[PDB]
């Protein structure tokens, strides 16, 4: 289990890989300073990978 | 500088702490959250 107190924004999940099963975690995080206007109103765009 | 996209965020990061570290120390400046600025790092270094 390779974090123990799993900082904010990350979370286990069990997956039924091709060979047994694994705990794989899931993590996320942000990719720009986020106030770049307080008054922005521009979708919060996602990035998968 | 041949940017990967993991080396954009890691970029945005350094940029918002350099922008927090300037008000804590000297708030009379005010040169980067002012100003456009271009940054070259050179390729060569492994993604990882």
């Amino acid at each position: 289990r390779m974090y123990d107190v799993t900082p904010p924004g990350v979370v286990m999940g069990l997956a039924w890989t091709a060979m047994g099963g694994s705990t794989l975690f899931v993590e996320t995080s942000l990719r720009r300073p986020q106030d770049k206007d307080a008054k922005g109103d521009k979708d919060g765009s996602l990035e998968v990978t | 500088g041949q940017l990967g996209e993991v080396m954009k965020e890691s970029a945005r990061i350094a940029y918002t702490f350099a922008r927090a570290f300037l008000m804590q120390h000297a708030p009379a400046n005010d040169y980067l959250v002012t100003s456009h600025i271009h940054l070259h790092v050179p390729e060569g270094a492994t993604p990882k």
